[PDB]
RNA sequence: UUUAUCCGGUAAAGCGAAUGAUUAGAGGUCUUGGGGCCGAAACGAUCUCAACCUAUUCUCAAACUUUAAAUGGGUAAGAAG
RNA sequence: ACAGAAACCUCCCGUGGAGCAGAAGGGCAAAAGCUCGCUUGAUCUUGAUUUUCAGUACGAAUACAGACCGUGAAAGCGGGG
RNA sequence: GUCUACGGCCAUACCACCCUGAACGCGCCCGAUCUCGUCUGAUCUCGGAAGCUAAGCAGGGUCGGGCCUGGUUAGUACUUGGAUGGGAGACCGCCUGGGAAUACCGGGUGCUGUAGGCUU
RNA sequence: GUUUCCGUAGUGUAGUGGUUAUCACGUUCGCCUAACACGCGAAAGGUCCCCGGUUCGAAACCGGGCGGAAACACCA
């Protein structure tokens, strides 16, 4: 009652057939699997980053209109 | 005592080295892979007669005994007994395999047929490859017909197909013929019983001092 | 005769050690867990400070380590001495303080901190630690290196260690070695500390030695006869050093310029230099003998 | 006129094998302990040996190391028993020297009836200024091609100070 | 049947090549990685401890961590059809920065460069890369010789 | 399919590079031997054979490898830049 | 010295021929070889991954993180071998 | 030129031997009052500075071993595809591409990183 | 061929866990005996089959072998 033992054989034709997708990697992928002590922190650097917006609007309306000033300058 | 060699006569296996791997091997059969005056020089002694394999095959270690023998017969009559040197360069040395015969009583009743294929270790054999010497043989310049016979009866203990060729060397250093009386007159190459040792614009200069001196 | 060891074949196989190795000054295992930072870091250097006691000179240079060559921000040897009074007895271990005291603060008269974290001033001998300053440039660190000194209690290295933390480096130190530690008991004199940083070794051997022999003082100690030391007055050199030092560490370095610039080593032959003599000999020799 | 190539005196070793230990060991020790002044290192077996009566890490010979002048002091007071007179293969191929003794009393020593006679080795190791340079731990080297103390330079010491015989054959 | 054993067939792969048993060259755990840096890697015995494994010995991938002396990492392995963006945990002494990459960037660096000169002209540079083209109408000159003889040599039989 | 770039230990080769086998001679009281033969005996003479090793040479290895292909496997060749 | 192919000592050579509880295989030197001091990182605790893969378990491993600690002048190193 | 301190890549650096060291260091050296370590201040620690380059090291030398390149062997061995090629068979021939290794010949013999000397 | 079992003094046979080796018999020497037996006192004798490995060490523990033995070789 003997028989096969394997063979890899037709095979490449299947796990080929539908194709080998090299897989599909989008931006933004998961911080899953990170050392905690990056997240720990990186989380109260995302946390208090709206503490420190006043600065942000004020000074890119500075630059805003020194580019504003700039590109005027230019005409 | 053993199949005919057609059965082991085409290398189909990797070569079996007798090793720890296997183990229980019987001596192999041939054992002097030169006889004659192997206390000859190169300079009295020229005559690099050749026996060349024309084909990718194995020869048996038992083959390579009477190959042998038969050339130190017929040199020996032709030279006389110091008149030449003779050398088998194949020493057998993969080993060969054999299922154990099989081995049965009367009718019998039980075999198991196939299980534990693999065989025991039977003898030995030498890989030769195509272009490759298996003996070779010198004598004086004069004695040329005397080798190539010698060989020429060889071949008959010996399967497949193979040429008689006779060597442009002196007589048994790789020392292209044309060139020795020169290349030892200045000391390119120094006497060193059979072969020679070629010396080169190398070492420290106290080392040739010794010669030129 | 025996077998040669040294074959061609001991020489195709002998794979050689690994330089700084064969001249035998450098544990790197050892460099390796010392010098290689962690990579929660990236770019961020360790600092080691470096010392070894020669033979008559302490030198003493805090390092960070590049992949091109460990640099050296700062260096401050034994031999500088001269300048801040010392003149003598400047491979001891009271001067391995001085040097280390002064590393320290040639090292933080730069990123401008001579004005903080000066360490302890009078000098003890004890726990002293620095400790980073809030709201201020956070204090310097590293982490020290003995290199190749079997680092027994009382030996100098880990001794000008005391001198840079002294000064204000916050290296880890811990104080199981420094002279004063009693290894039937655990812990200080560090009234030995005192002696042990200003010479009174040096003073109680320098009196030991006078009233037995003269003469042996003299040979085991001229130039601490000349150049007109004491005892008595020793204790009083070195307290002018660690003030010396610490209002002036800056080095002014000497300015260079003059050399002939002569070659006195010797060169390298050329080929056809070495090519002939092998030409030469060999008629030399053929000539002399096609003689007799 | 060489400047400092003063043949010295390294070191003198006093080795006292005995397959044995226990006491006609620890007995042995006292006598180098007394001859030298200092106490000396138990060896023991690098391993069993059974026609000796010896056992892997068993104690069987006591040794010391002497150094500076009292190995000057027992080099001389050693050879005197062998009346300043040596033989020609114990100068040997890296310039050190090895001279033997039977007896432990022909040294200027007491023998009580309990503490018997058990001679020793003695063997010096000659060196020369920055001999060292191999033992020390930092920027160790090799003793260069010269500086090495060859057998014949050795003998001649030996011939110029203790101005023994140093009889050939064998 | 086989052995499963991480480390079968490595033999001779881990092993270190020739007249380099020993101390690891320090640069090799001095050069910082970060995450979006690629990596091949590349397992060594004389270190043990935060292995590969031969499936990927010789393979690259980005960086997605960094740990103290380690280096997480996004590799391609591929399995009976489907490839499996996959991510392992390998100490730094097996890996380096592969220079595959670094082709590009220095192509970059230059065709920005070649684009904001030669803006200020308004002339058309080829920035794309262009495979090699066929080698062009040139001619050859022998001066004062004709061409050298060659007969096929007759075969004898050396051995 | 190119161009970069890694990865790779198979064919071949070598074995005067490691390991393992193995032929032969020159050479060597290396050692040492065990037999001779000439020697009471004597590295004395001369042989001889063991073993070793100094230059050599024959021939090999799947559970060897200094070298070392062809065929092969990763990446990368940008707007997520 | 007794001491002999082997005890004991001392010099020189000694890329690795040892050694590293074991099959081999890979690894190893002012180490991972050997000797001693100090000890419990063989401890308590979440998670992530590798390997066997279906990419399920178990086993075994890898990286991190949190406690509490040994060691070490210290950097680190250490969650059995 | 050169050295020291720390270094990178780890022999073009190793090894073997031969030659020369001006200054500073680097070394050899001299001793055990302390620290500390030993059977022994033989190594380590320490306090020194009476000598000399004896060696290391450094600098150089060898038709020197080795290592590192080049060539040669060689378009050889081997090989991707290829054929209703040969050959009783082993194997061999060609077409389309790729293409090694030894013996044998050549050349080379460590480059530099920071800090600090000396030759002012 | 496959599965078991042994081998130790001149012989038959004990023995241990890894330090050590026995018994009986045989035999050599005395004594007793007129002389042999028997009896009584003394004695010497193997690489523990040949090996390689482990181990402080092996007769004894692995692996290989060599010699002597035993046990299966069933449906047709
Ligand atoms: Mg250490
Ligand atoms: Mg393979
Ligand atoms: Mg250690
Ligand atoms: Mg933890
Ligand atoms: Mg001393
Ligand atoms: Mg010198
Ligand atoms: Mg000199
Ligand atoms: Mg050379
Ligand atoms: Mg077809």
């Amino acid at each position: 009652a003997k028989s096969k033992n394997h063979t890899t054989h037709n095979q490449s034709r299947k796990w080929h057939r539908n194709g080998i997708k090299k897989p599909r990697s989008q931006r933004y992928e998961s911080l899953k699997g990170v050392d905690p002590k990056f997240l720990r922190n990186m989380r109260f650097a995302k946390k208090h980053n709206k503490k420190g917006l006043k600065k942000m609007q004020a000074n890119n309306a500075k630059a805003m209109s020194a580019r504003a000033e700039a590109i005027k300058a230019l005409v | 005592g053993r199949r005919p060699a057609r059965c082991y006569r085409y290398c189909k296996n990797k070569p079996y080295p007798k090793s720890r791997f296997c183990r229980g091997v019987p001596d192999a059969k041939i054992r002097i892979f030169d006889l004659g005056r192997k206390k000859a020089k190169v300079d009295e002694f020229p005559l690099g007669g050749h026996m060349v394999s024309d084909e990718y095959e194995q020869l048996s270690s038992e083959a390579l005994e009477a190959a042998r023998i038969c050339a130190n017969k017929y040199m020996v009559k032709s030279c006389g007994r110091d008149g030449f040197h003779m050398r088998v360069r194949l020493h057998p040395f993969h080993v060969i395999r054999i299922n154990k015969m099989l081995s049965c009583a009367g009718a019998d009743r039980l075999q198991t047929g196939m299980r534990g294929a693999f065989g025991k270790p039977q003898g030995t054999v030498a890989r030769v490859h195509i272009g490759q010497v298996i003996m070779s043989i010198r004598t004086k310049l004069q004695n040329e017909e005397h080798v190539i016979e010698a060989l020429r009866r060889a071949k008959f203990k010996f399967p497949g197909r193979q040429k008689i060729h006779i060597s442009k060397k002196w007589g048994f250093t790789k020392f292209n013929a044309d060139e020795f009386e020169n290349m030892v007159a200045k000391k390119c190459l120094i006497p060193d019983g059979c072969g020679v040792k070629y010396v080169p614009n190398h070492g420290p200069l106290d080392k040739w001092r010794v010669l030129h001196s | 005769f025996v077998k040669v060891v040294k074959n061609k074949a001991y020489f195709k196989r002998y794979q050689v050690k690994f330089r700084r190795r064969r001249e035998g000054k450098t544990d790197y295992y050892a460099r390796k867990r010392l010098v290689i930072q962690d990579k929660n870091k990236y770019n961020t250097p360790k600092y080691r400070m470096i010392v070894r006691v020669t033979n008559r000179d302490i030198i003493c240079q805090i390092a960070y380590a590049r992949i091109e060559g460990d640099m050296i921000v700062c260096a401050a040897y034994a031999h500088e001495l001269p300048k801040y009074g010392v003149k003598v007895g400047l491979t001891n271990y009271a001067a391995a303080y001085c040097t280390g005291l002064l590393l320290a603060r040639r090292l933080l008269n730069r990123f401008g901190m001579d004005k903080i974290y000066e360490g302890q001033v009078e000098v003890t001998g004890d726990e002293y630690n620095v400790e980073s300053i809030d709201g201020q440039p956070g204090a310097f660190t590293c982490y020290l290196d003995a290199g190749l000194a079997r680092t027994t209690t009382g030996n100098k290295v880990f001794g000008a260690l005391k001198g840079a933390v002294d000064g204000g480096l916050s290296i880890p130190h811990s104080t199981k070695r420094f002279p004063g530690y009693d290894s039937e008991s655990k812990e200080f004199n560090a009234e030995v500390h005192r002696k042990h940083i200003l010479g009174q070794n040096v003073a109680d051997y320098m009196r030991y030695l006078i009233e037995e022999d003269e003469d042996a003082y003299k040979k085991q100690f001229s130039q601490y006869i000349k150049n007109n030391v004491t005892p008595d007055m020793m204790e009083e050199m070195y307290k002018k050093a660690h003030a010396a030092i610490r209002e002036n560490p800056v080095y002014e370095k000497k300015p260079k310029k003059e050399v002939k610039k002569k070659r006195w080593n010797r060169p390298k032959m050329s080929l056809a230099q070495k090519k002939d003599r092998v030409a030469q000999k060999k008629a030399s020799f053929l000539r002399a003998q096609e003689r007799a | 006129e060489n400047p400092m190539r003063e043949l010295r005196i390294r070191k003198l070793c006093l080795n006292i094998c005995v397959g044995e230990s226990g006491d006609r060991l620890t007995r042995a020790a006292k006598v180098l302990e007394q001859l030298t002044g200092q106490t000396p290192v138990f060896s023991k077996a690098r391993y069993t040996v059974r026609s000796f009566g010896i056992r892997r890490n068993e104690k069987i010979a006591v040794h010391c190391t002497v150094r500076g002048a009292k190995a000057e002091e027992i080099l001389e007071k050693g050879l005197k028993v062998r009346e300043y007179e040596l033989r020609k293969n114990n100068f040997s191929d890296t310039g050190n020297f090895g001279f033997g003794i039977q007896e432990h009393i022909d040294l200027g020593i007491k023998y009580d009836p309990s503490i018997g006679i058990y001679g020793l080795d003695f063997y010096v190791v000659l060196g020369r200024p920055g001999f060292s340079i191999a033992d020390k731990k930092r920027r160790t080297g090799c003793i260069g091609a010269k500086h090495r103390i060859s057998k014949e330079e050795a003998m001649r010491w030996f011939q110029q100070k203790h101005d023994g015989i140093i009889l050939p054959g064998n | 049947t086989n052995t499963k054993g991480k480390r079968r067939g490595t033999r001779y792969m881990f092993s270190r090549p020739f007249r380099k048993h020993g101390v690891v060259p320090l640069a090799t755990y001095m050069r910082i990685y970060k995450k979006g840096d690629i990596v091949d890697i590349k397992g060594m015995g004389t270190v043990q401890k935060g292995m590969p494994h031969k499936c990927y010995h010789g393979k690259t991938g980005r960086v997605y961590n960094v740990t103290q002396h380690a280096v997480g990492i996004v590799v391609n392995k591929q399995v009976k059809g489907k490839i499996l963006a996959k991510r392992i945990n390998v100490r730094i002494e097996h890996i380096k920065h592969s220079k595959s990459r670094d082709s590009f960037l220095k192509r970059v660096k230059e065709n920005d460069q070649k684009k904001k000169e030669a803006k200020e002209k308004g002339t058309w540079v080829q920035l794309k890369r262009q495979p090699a083209p066929p080698r062009e109408a040139h001619f050859v000159r022998t001066n004062g010789k004709e061409p050298e003889l060659l007969e096929p040599i007759p075969y004898e039989f050396m051995a």
